[PDB]
């Protein structure tokens, strides 16, 4: 891919104790144009891994494929060994790696969460090949504008429980739909617990425009 | 007489004397049973154990091929692992190109073509393994399909492959599995398996079970612990009685 | 261009305008780009004509023979995914938006979108084309659930006729297909048949 | 350049100009633009000159080979499916612009085919740097079904239009009409130009010229 | 599988490449076929009988066009003589393509038989089982070649091939004129169909073809009708 | 870089600077532009310092090889000539070497340079890199063939040290070989700070 | 569509008679922005080598495994573990194997010779190397290095005891420059990463730098 | 015959064409490896087969690398190809770790050869036959002085002291006889001419016999004709 | 015969004669034990000398720090094998950064001996291994064949007269999930000593051991490593 078509706008990630929450804007833009606004950029990997994704949609399609036909290969198996979610983000590491470095990227920037052993995991890979794990992750414009909210917390609080980490990416969702100009107020948030992976359909943010009437 | 040396030489009454041997050798393999009742299919594999010193479960003779295609085998062990490797290549890119699971008559023909482009050839040898493909979905039902090593892949309700078939072709005729249910399909698979199993000449036997159909959502997977030991504990009544 | 496609409960409708223009000069006024790919499977082109020509052509092939393997009827949303490998995997040199709409036993009427890019996506209704732009409003003002056949081929004709009035690279006549259970039927509004919007004056 | 063809009643009439340029020169004064397919199918070429004639030849020789095959008259359809996945393989660096028609089984067919592969079945075509005014005799006089004379002045005038408003096209007007009857293959159809009178002599005669060196090899002959 | 790299036809003490004498035993069993070089044109003349009368006797014809000015027949196996066929006609595109200059008989057959060549010498393939006659007309003349299994060919003025070829061959020197015109040409080679003919001779049991000025046609029921009408 | 190198009576000199840049940032002070490919045939570097590097090493591989093949060591102008032919391949691609192959063969003494843009030229004295001028204007002003062993050694000290107080990309310290018949033979490394002590008073 | 992006980061290494030190920033940066600041740049390869890559972090991670690979590969057919030395001479062929897409990585590989004394090997991301006394790389390598050279190599000191470098005093000095380097370079900082080879093995420090 | 393929087992689970092989290494001038701590010495009989040829031009001792040699025995010329191949191997392993080859690896990468030969997906280049040559590698590396044989089959191990071709069997008798771990360099030279003299059939002379050495301080060292004639004199 | 020379020919009983003498080159080797307990996968094997100056041959090879093989048969084919186990344990973490699953790795060796088995002109691998492995299922011992055909085995037993050691391994197999790793090496030695012949005794030069599990990577011992091991053997009947 030269050349992004349809793309997602901010992902959020955070981890929480015993668990990992995802939150994704349902919007696919077509330049300024809000074409598609009822897709899901969430997808559940397995039972212990989900996975969201900015940048070009059909490239999230074309992995998220790809990606189902490899847990659906090893399930097949049935030998008692599962992909966990640091080795989802290793192959995907491996696979933005590799169309890179053929000049054919991938133009996705994506969030990994999982949890397994008792362990939350949360991953990110961008269209380069460049990988790692934080306590807590956004994409494109949350980097600028989500992301200093969560580490701020996070900083005076390492460790969160899920209604905290739930109430902190709805802020995060909310200021990401006042200054992101390809934002949109419908959303959805996943969550990895060692129940399993759980996808809440569409929210929306509550918005004040009080500073509306604050002007002169 | 030399006629029987290459799957590429017709003997002089149109035979190909490879592809038979080949048949002999899937004949010369403990029996599987696969069942199509009502609310999907059943398969059912005499696995010889031929010592102790195994793990329980070595050399399975279930697969799964898809997961809502089950496959079980009769032959050259190694022939059909490649066989079940081609099948699943086959609906991982059926799945990849049509964005749908492949329907189990479309994979039955699809393996059966792979199988006969090696009864043609002096190049390669004809695969010595028969196999069973069953499945169960809300559109199409329950199908169980049988391919052979000369390629030949038609549909059954009942299907015994194995060096008794004969016998357990006549205990399957026996039942009314178009108007039965899974649960009761089970049980009568062990209990087959259990009569024509040859106690002197074949030893100890492990019972593989599996099964695809309504009750487990169109997903085919081993048949779960407790419903075993009662299939057994009910096919050893049968046959002390 | 300006195309467009609806569902309805038991099928859908799909509409084209029918200009085919290279820079300004209109080549061809009456274009059809309305392309039955299967008995009850159609696509909507838009972008380069040989684009779409050629990939129509090529998924119209090979779901005809995949058809005749499997002896049933095509599901919509195999064409759609045809046609998606093909727009995916050649997204570098194709400049094809496709809207694939049909009928099939299974999932009754279906719109997808496979737009620039190759993505694919599922939708009540789809617009497409360069005149689309001038109709999101509209369309998204005018829609609403359980329109009946004949609803949804006034929505079409009124969409289009708006997309043509504003779009340079749109006009001619509007052609029509609604796709059911009982089958394909086509008709093209022209002249005073396409809706009219009196233009403001004073 | 300035090519045409139109639907009439009973089969299709076809039409070029006879001019080639290189650049603003005059290269051919009777360039012939319409070339043989088969029997019952004619195409007109504008755009790059060698490879018109080459896809045309190509598709000629490969038509001929189904028509042996089949022993059946070859269909318009067929020759329209051959040049276009042929031009959309090249992705428009064969530069053929081609009007295709023809009598089939099926009865009259015209297509309009564009470098890059697309075709559109047309009652009525015009192809090259002169076609925009062809097409506005058309639109302003075609009519359908038309009988076989006034196909003929139609597009006559059509290829007129283009010869004296289009610098790139010139000279003569070829006409090709085509039905399951027969086929008119008329070069030229109307000569509307032609080189002036010469009003001087400026003939050399002998010894005009002066020569350095000669050589006369005689040639054996059967 | 990949086809065998040793060719299956080889040299014998004695030098001489057996397989090959054994295709053109093949040959030898083949329905009879005739063909006359006359003066203005070629005719190609063989024996069609059908097995029995369910079989659509035209459907499947044993003289084709090469070019609008080449036509062929054989004696020997039809499939490898379609395979032949197709062969032939590619080249001769491929030559006009070329040269925009419909190829000389000449020529065309030297192609064909450098095919024929290939397979008595290719890895792991037969030789073909048929002989060849080639007309044709070019620079206003015409042309008549036979082409071996063998890949050689030879020009004659008339020849035939097939079951009972040597007797044809005696009756043709017997028959056979230079000066004579090409309907005589076809009244002689009918004859000489006849001479190793079972049973009576209608137009549907044998297939004609003639090459003249204007080009190779195979001829119609009706007009074989009237020429065997006038042979009785 | 500054490396020369000259043919005289008693065999052949071979000196170089020891400095690395990156840019305008002075990477290294202790290179080693002096290749040692056998005891008699010997390579310096110029340009790229991974390019010279990394095919100077193929070049002592390759001579190697050969040695073990023919039971005798490669000539100089055999070797050259390998090393020519290698970096001919990838002309037009970027690589970036100049090098002196120096040694002693059945022929005498023997100096080539064989640089990533094609040439290859035997000669009696050579100088390469961006210091390269300065050097050719001091050694050719105190050349000769029949220098003695300490005043050839002098004139490569001088002629490198002028270089290096000229050239921006040139210093370190001056390292010095002498291929004599029997073999290389490491003369010395005399950092530029304490010959520019010896030269002024 | 450029494949490159510079992520920052600052590895040092010094060479002691019997220690080898390899330092780090912790900082994952890109553009103007934090990736994250726990992103350590030094890797173990074996118990006696270290290695530190900074620069583009697809380049170094890809980088790090593939040696990873070679080691183990090189165990599997020699029977032994790769020396220091050798390391260096496969990570030159390495990167010089991309000589025309280049790996965009700084590597500085620490650790101990046979002889189990400290060596230092510098590398360019096209493999040319050389063995130090110390090096720095990355980000703040120009700020690092010469200070190392005044106090390592006792640069432009006169009347100084060259001694040999003590671990203790080794420690203080490579902890004071990343301090120092923190103020200025902003790619540099959160936390110092200090690994320690010795003949007992790999020892390993954090230490907190600022974190504007 | 060609009655079977190249890659055919027999009965016995062995494949033909790698014993009969070695049967053709059973033909090859003797050769002797001993392995010491002060390092290794081959030895190998020359076979002059006539008085005019040159016996400098029979090599069966050749230098892999400076602390590696090869004595080899059997069909010669098949030798060329894997001693191209271990030369090769240790400058590659040279270029690429700037460090020696032990002589194992260098063992293990020629003995990857001897089973990749085949007929059929094959490509060109490809071997159609096992190599006929057995291989002693002596050699000094991290480990000491190291003796390796290796043979058709692709087998390769460790040896004190070996003896290959067709003499072998009398000659490792003897080895076993008189090899004792201790023994130093003087004394497996001898000891190895000594059993050459007796399993020889020309009379032992310094011209139609090879003996080289590896030392842990010496390079690869073929003895020269006086220095044979020295060690033949105390005999 | 004629049915006895190609592995793509069928015999008129079922049967393909190469394969089976590919058996026969397995069942030529020397002995190799494989067993395990709940913690630990052990492989004792017993190396031949060819001549008693030179070293017994190994026979027991790393693959990854949780799999280590031992080898019966041709040794040729016993590297090709074990380098291509190499390679594929090397793409699991290069590309997964996890160990590979030794079932996994089992059913790739699998498909690769089993393609030559049906292509003309191919042979089957001629070498048996037994491959103990840790991974998140527990140790394993895998048999692997000639035929392509593997087996997940409590204990296994290959090579020349492996019959009396299986026996053993029969008899005793109820004792080895609750040994510790001590016992369960004498175990596997007792095993290994079945197969030796009267004059013949295990010592430190013919034995060579292989452990793997939880908290221990595949380490072998060679030489006076093994005589920890041989200390507490008894003395054979
Ligand atoms: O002094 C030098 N040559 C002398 C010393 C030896 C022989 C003579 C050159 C002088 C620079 C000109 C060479 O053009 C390049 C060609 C290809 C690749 C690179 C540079 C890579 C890189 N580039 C590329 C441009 C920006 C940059 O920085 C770079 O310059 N690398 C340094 C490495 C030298 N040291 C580092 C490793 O440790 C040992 C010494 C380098 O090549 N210097």
């Amino acid at each position: 891919t030269q050349n992004p078509m349809v793309t997602g706008t901010s992902v959020l990630g955070v981890k929480f104790e015993g668990g990992v929450v995802i939150a994704a804007d349902m919007l696919g833009s077509y330049g300024s144009l809000a074409r598609f606004r009822n897709i899901s950029r969430i997808m559940r990997v397995n039972n212990s891994t989900m996975l969201g994704a900015s940048g070009d949609y059909a490239d999230f399609q074309y992995l998220k494929q790809v990606l189902g036909q490899m847990v659906i290969d090893e399930e097949l198996l049935g030998d008692g060994h599962s992909y966990s979610p640091r080795a989802i983000h290793s192959w995907l590491t491996r696979a933005m790696y590799s169309r890179r470095s053929k000049m054919n990227p991938l133009w996705n920037t994506m969030v990994i969460g999982g949890y397994a052993d008792g362990e939350s995991f949360l991953g990110y890979v961008d269209m380069l090949g460049v990988a790692y794990e934080a306590p807590s992750l956004a994409t494109g414009y949350g980097a600028y504008l989500a992301q200093p909210l969560l580490r701020e917390v996070l900083e005076k609080q390492p460790v969160l429980s899920q209604t905290e980490a739930r109430d902190l990416v709805e802020r995060c969702m909310r200021v990401l739909y006042y200054r992101d100009a390809r934002s949109y107020n419908r959303f959805q948030i996943a969550t990895v617990t060692e129940k399993g992976v759980e996808i809440e359909g569409p929210l929306s943010t509550e918005t004040n425009w009080d500073i509306a009437h604050m002007i002169s | 007489t030399g006629y029987d040396l290459s799957a590429s030489t017709f003997s002089p009454d149109g035979r190909v004397f490879q592809v038979e041997y080949a048949m002999k050798a899937v004949e010369n393999s403990s029996t599987a049973i696969g069942i199509r009742c009502k609310d999907g299919v059943v398969f059912g594999v005499e696995k010889l154990v031929l010592s102790k010193l195994y793990e329980e479960g070595s050399n399975k003779r279930l697969f799964n091929v898809d997961r809502h295609v089950g496959m079980a085998v009769a032959g050259l062990l190694a022939d059909a692992r490649s066989l079940a490797d081609i099948a699943r290549e086959e609906a991982s890119n059926f799945r990849s190109n049509f964005g749908y699971n492949i329907p189990l008559k479309h994979l039955a023909d699809r393996v059966a073509m792979y199988v006969h482009a090696y009864t043609l050839y002096s190049a390669v040898r004809p695969f010595g393994c028969s196999f069973m493909l069953g499945s169960y979905s809300v559109n199409d039902g329950a199908q169980l399909y049988m391919i052979d090593p000369s390629g030949v892949s038609y549909g059954y309700w009942g299907c015994a492959i194995g060096k008794a078939r004969q016998a357990a072709k006549t205990e399957i005729e026996k039942l009314q599995m178009k108007e039965m249910t899974c649960r009761d399909i089970v049980k009568e698979v062990a209990k087959i398996i259990y009569i024509v199993h040859d106690e002197v000449k074949d030893k100890a036997f492990e019972l593989e079970l599996s099964w695809v159909g309504e009750l487990t959502n169109g997903r085919h997977e081993i048949v779960p612990k407790d419903i075993r030991e009662e299939a057994e504990k009910y096919a050893k009544e049968s046959l002390k009685e | 261009t300006t195309i467009m496609a609806v569902q309805f409960d038991g099928g859908v409708v799909l509409g084209a305008d029918s200009r085919t223009t290279t820079g300004s000069y209109i080549a061809n006024r009456v274009t059809d780009k309305l392309t039955p790919i299967h008995d009850r499977i159609f696509c909507c082109r838009s972008g380069s004509a040989a684009d779409t020509q050629a990939v129509a052509d090529a998924v119209t092939y090979q779901l005809g023979f995949h058809s005749i393997e499997l002896n049933e009827p095509p599901l919509v949303h195999t064409a759609a995914s045809l046609f998606k490998e093909m727009c995916y995997r050649y997204r570098e040199d194709l400049m094809a938006g496709i809207i694939i709409a049909g009928w099939d036993p299974q999932e009754g009427g279906q719109v997808y979108s496979v737009p620039m890019g190759g993505m694919m996506v599922r939708q009540s209704f789809a617009i497409g084309g360069s005149g689309s732009s001038y109709i999101y409003g509209y369309v998204d003002a005018t829609y609403r659930e359980g329109m009946t056949k004949e609803e949804c081929l006034q929505f079409t004709a009124n969409a289009l006729a708006l997309a043509m009035e504003r779009d340079g690279s749109s006009g001619g006549v509007i052609r029509l297909a609604a796709i059911a259970e009982s089958g394909v039927e086509r008709q093209v509004l022209l002249g005073d048949q396409i809706p009219k919007f009196a233009v403001a004056t004073l | 350049t300035t090519i045409a063809g139109v639907v009439y009643k009973d089969g299709i009439v076809l039409g070029a100009d006879t001019r080639a340029t290189e650049g603003m020169v005059v290269a051919d004064k009777n360039c012939s633009k319409i070339h043989f397919i088969s029997p019952n199918i004619y195409c007109c070429g504008a755009g790059t000159a060698a490879d018109t004639d080459m896809t045309t030849q190509l598709i000629s020789s490969n038509l001929e080979l189904h028509s042996l095959s089949t022993g059946r008259l070859p269909r318009v359809v067929t020759a329209n499916r051959m040049l276009k996945q042929m031009l959309f393989r090249y992705q428009g660096y064969i530069g053929a612009a081609l009007v295709l028609g023809g009598v089939d089984v099926t009865g009259p067919h015209l297509y309009s085919i564009y470098p890059h592969g697309s075709t559109d079945k047309l009652p009525y075509v015009t192809m090259g740097s002169g076609s925009l005014a062809a097409m506005a005799v058309f639109e302003d006089k075609f009519r359908p079904d038309m009988e076989e004379e006034e196909a003929k002045n139609l597009v006559s005038e059509a290829i007129a239009a283009g010869i004296f408003n289009d610098l790139g096209s010139g000279s003569n007007i070829d006409l090709c009409v085509i039905s399951k009857n027969k086929l008119d293959f008329l070069r030229p159809y109307t000569v509307p130009n032609k080189k002036g009178t010469r009003l001087g002599r400026y003939r050399c005669e002998k010894g005009t010229t002066a020569v350095l060196t000669e050589k006369i090899t005689p040639l054996e002959i059967e | 599988e990949r086809g065998y790299s040793f060719s299956l036809t080889t040299f014998s003490p004695s030098g001489k490449l057996v397989q090959i004498e054994y295709a053109l035993a093949a040959v030898a069993g083949g329905a009879p076929s005739v063909g006359i070089k006359a003066a203005n044109g070629v005719v190609l003349a063989t024996e069609k009988k059908q097995k029995s009368i369910l079989y659509d006797e035209r459907s499947v014809h044993k003289v084709e066009p090469i070019t609008k000015h080449i036509g062929l027949v054989y004696s020997g196996m039809g499939p490898d003589y379609r395979v032949l066929v197709h062969r032939a006609r590619k080249l001769a595109q491929q030559y006009y393509l070329v040269y925009q200059e419909p190829i000389p008989t000449a020529q065309l057959v030297q192609r064909v038989a450098s095919v024929m060549q290939e397979y008595t010498q290719s890895g792991g393939v037969r030789p073909f089982g048929v002989s060849l006659l080639i007309c044709g007309w070019n620079e206003g003349r015409p042309y008549l070649f036979q082409s071996d299994p063998s890949g050689a060919y030879f020009a004659w003025k008339a020849t035939a091939m097939g079951k009972n070829y040597v007797n044809g061959k005696t009756f043709l020197e017997k028959r056979y004129n230079e000066d004579l015109e090409l309907e005589d040409a076809i009244h002689t080679a009918i004859l000489t169909l006849k001479e190793s003919f079972e049973g009576q001779m209608t137009e549907d049991n044998i297939e004609v073809g003639i090459c003249n000025e204007a080009g190779f046609r195979r001829l119609t029921p009706t007009e074989v009708k009237d020429y065997l009408a006038a042979i009785a | 870089t500054t490396t020369l190198a000259f043919k005289f009576r008693h065999g052949v000199i071979v000196a170089a600077d020891s400095r690395a840049t990156a840019g305008a940032y002075i990477a290294s002070q202790t290179v080693k532009k002096v290749i040692e490919i056998n005891p008699y045939l010997l390579g310096t570097m110029a340009g790229g310092a991974a390019d010279c590097s990394f095919w100077e090493r193929l070049l002592a591989r390759q001579c190697r090889i050969y040695e073990l093949r023919n039971k005798e060591r490669i000539s100089v102008a055999a070797a050259s000539k390998l090393l020519a032919n290698m970096v001919y391949q990838y002309k037009g691609m970027g690589l970036s070497m100049g090098t002196m192959i120096c040694g002693w063969d059945k022929r005498g003494p023997g100096l080539y340079y064989v640089d990533s843009e094609g040439n290859r030229i035997s000669g009696a004295t050579f100088s390469v890199g961006s210091g390269s001028v300065y050097a050719y204007g001091v050694m050719d002003r105190g050349y000769s063939y029949d220098l003695e062993v300490e005043q050839a050694y002098d004139l490569a000290r001088r002629a490198i040290y002028q270089a290096t107080y000229r050239d921006a990309y040139s210093g370190g310290a001056v390292n010095l070989y002498h291929v004599r018949e029997d073999g290389w033979i490491r003369v010395s490394s005399d950092n530029v700070a304490d010959l520019h002590e010896k030269y002024s008073g | 569509f450029s494949p490159y992006v510079f992520n920052g980061g600052t590895i040092l290494a010094i060479a002691g008679e019997d220690f080898a030190i390899v330092a780090s920033d912790t900082r994952l940066s890109e553009g103007f922005s934090i990736h994250t600041r726990d992103s350590p740049k030094c890797y173990k390869l074996t118990d006696k080598t270290v290695i530190g890559c900074s620069g583009f972090h697809g380049d170094c991670l890809t980088l790090t495994k593939i040696i990873e690979a070679r080691l183990k590969m090189y165990k599997h057919s020699n029977n032994k573990a790769m020396t220091t030395g050798a390391i260096a001479a496969m990570l030159s062929t390495i990167l010089y194997s991309r000589r025309f897409f280049p790996y965009y990585v700084y590597n500085i590989i620490g650790g101990l010779d046979e002889e189990g004394k400290g060596a230092v090997y510098s590398f360019d991301p096209v493999g040319s190397y050389q063995r130090d006394s110390f090096k720095a790389g990355g980000s703040a390598s120009a700020m690092l290095q010469p200070l190392l050279d005044n106090q390592v190599g006792f640069k432009n000191m006169q009347n100084v005891e060259h001694v040999p470098l003590s671990l203790d005093r080794a420690m203080r000095l490579v902890k004071d420059v990343f301090i120092s380097a923190a103020e200025r370079d902003v790619y540099t900082g959160d936390a110092l990463r200090i690994c320690i080879v010795t003949k007992e093995g790999i020892r390993e420090e954090t230490v907190s730098l600022r974190k504007d | 015959e060609y009655d079977r393929g190249v890659n055919t087992f027999s009965p016995e689970g062995r494949l033909f064409q790698v014993e009969y092989a070695i049967e053709a290494i059973k033909l090859g001038s003797t050769a002797i490896g001993i392995q010491t701590s002060e390092g290794v010495c081959l030895a190998v009989e020359k076979r002059i087969t006539s008085p005019l040829m040159e016996p400098s031009s029979i090599e069966k001792i050749v230098e892999i690398d400076a602390h590696i040699g090869c004595a080899m025995s059997g069909l010669i010329a098949d030798a060329k190809t894997l001693i191209d191949k271990a030369r090769v191997e240790t400058q590659n392993h040279w270029f690429t770790y700037n460090e020696t080859m032990t002589v194992e690896s260098v063992t293990q990468a020629v003995s990857n050869l001897a089973l990749q030969f085949g007929e059929e997906d094959a490509d060109p280049g490809a071997m159609s036959r096992p190599f006929g040559v057995a291989l002693l590698f002596g050699g000094v590396d991290e480990k000491g002085p190291q003796l390796f044989h290796m043979d058709p089959s692709g087998t390769f191990v460790q040896c004190d002291a070996r003896a290959i071709g067709s003499a072998s069997e009398g000659a490792q008798s003897s080895l076993q006889e008189v090899y004792h771990k201790s023994m130093t360099l003087k004394e497996a030279i001898k000891s190895s001419l000594i059993i050459l003299k007796q399993v020889m059939e020309e009379k032992l002379n310094a011209t139609n016999i090879e003996l080289a050495t590896v030392q842990p301080g010496q390079n690869f060292h073929m003895f020269t004709k006086e220095e044979l004639e020295e060690v033949i004199k105390d005999i | 015969n004629q049915y006895d020379n190609d592995v793509t020919v069928w015999s008129p009983q079922g049967r393909i004669h190469q394969i089976e003498y590919a058996m026969e080159a397995v069942k030529q080797g020397s002995a190799t034990v494989g067993l395990k307990s709940k913690t630990h996968a052990v492989l004792v094997a017993l190396k031949r000398a060819q001549s008693e100056l030179a070293a017994h041959q190994k026979k027991i090879l790393h693959v990854d720090n949780h799999i280590g093989i031992s080898i019966a048969g041709l040794t040729a084919d016993a590297r090709l094998l074990c380098n291509f186990m190499r390679q594929e344990c090397l793409d699991s973490r290069f590309v997964f950064d996890r160990p590979l699953p030794v079932s996994r790795l089992v059913s790739l060796i699998g498909s690769k001996t089993q393609i030559p088995t049906q292509r003309y002109g191919r042979r089957p691998y001629g070498v048996g291994l037994l491959i103990a492995g840790y991974d998140d299922m527990g140790p394993h011992i895998f048999q692997t064949c000639p035929s392509a055909n593997y087996f997940d085995c409590r204990a296994m037993s290959i090579g020349a007269r492996s019959q009396s050691a299986r026996t053993y391994l029969e008899r005793h197999m109820s004792e080895f999930m609750e040994c510790n790793l001590n016992e369960l090496v004498k175990h596997g030695l007792r095993a290994l000593r079945e197969t030796l012949p009267a004059e013949q005794d295990l010592t430190t030069k013919n034995v060579s051991i292989g452990i793997v599990g939880k908290d221990l990577e595949f380490t072998i011992y060679d030489d006076d490593d093994v005589s920890p091991f041989l200390e507490g053997l008894e003395e054979r009947p």
